[PDB]
């Protein structure tokens, strides 16, 4: 059972920047894929960004949605055990609750894990 | 105290008998999840009918005695300890 | 107590000397029933 903790969420004026952090923790686990999700009030769950190691076992491979295509940049730090989401030029439509989804393999088996998520509000 | 993870190393392996299967309840079976990766087919012997290959093998199981809480151990998650200092399953191949 | 079978493993192997033949009466022989299964004739 790997636990995820989101942080960095807050209030920012439109066109501003904000960096989200998602910290994974546990005993024995292997994060195969880490996705960022956001859910606006009333609206559905939207996939923002993901990251997974390439066919070559060195450099990673990012996956972005058409919406946040140019603005958002997902990164990671294995040493700090934290996956980051760099949000630039935040729009008022980007305002939502941002969760993080980790597809991890434990002794129990391969499964999806979710965090509590953080609130990101973009208003003037 | 503050020798750090060395304490852990003691605490676990102090009275740990590697001969007994690591279960608090003897009725509870120890489940070993295994994994096999084919690295190379070294040689096939058609005459003697015997295959020689090289495998990368993975063993995962639960040691009920080697459990602890991350706190008061300086938030340590995992620990590297000698293979022959702990109980190990006898899984082999029939062929 | 309640460590379960861990007790047993101790209780038996505490003073167990593996050098002496396991018989209370030394006159009593230890009988070994053996079984053989032929898996393969590797080479003649
Ligand atoms: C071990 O980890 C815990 C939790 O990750 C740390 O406790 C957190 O950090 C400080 C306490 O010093 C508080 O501000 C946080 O609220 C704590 N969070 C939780 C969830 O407990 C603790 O500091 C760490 N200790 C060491 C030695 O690394
Ligand atoms: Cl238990
Ligand atoms: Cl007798």
């Amino acid at each position: 059972d790997v636990q995820l903790v989101e942080s960095g969420g807050g209030l920012v004026q439109p066109g501003g920047s904000l960096r989200l952090s998602c910290a994974y923790s546990g005993s024995l686990f292997s994060i195969l894929r880490m996705d960022w999700y956001r859910q606006a009030p009333g609206k559905e769950r939207e996939l923002v960004a993901g990251i997974t190691r390439d066919a070559a076992g060195y450099a990673d491979s990012t996956n972005y949605a058409d919406s946040v295509k140019g603005r958002f940049t997902i990164s990671r730090d294995s040493a700090k055990n934290t996956v980051y989401l760099q949000m630039n030029s935040l729009k008022p439509e980007d305002t939502a609750v941002y969760y993080c989804n980790a597809d991890a393999r434990t002794i129990t088996g391969r499964a999806d894990y979710w965090g509590q998520g953080t609130q990101v509000t973009v208003s003037s | 105290t503050q020798p750090a993870l060395l304490r852990l190393s003691d605490h676990l392996l102090a009275n740990y008998k590697k001969g007994v299967r690591p279960v608090r309840d003897w009725r509870k079976p120890t489940t070993v999840s295994i994994d096999v990766i084919m690295y190379a087919i070294l040689n096939v012997d058609e005459k003697n009918q015997v295959l020689t290959t090289y495998i990368w093998y993975r063993q995962y199981w639960t040691d009920e005695f080697l459990q602890w809480t991350p706190e008061d151990f300086d938030n340590v998650t995992k620990l590297s300890i000698p293979t022959d200092s702990i109980w190990v399953p006898d899984i082999l191949i029939n062929e």
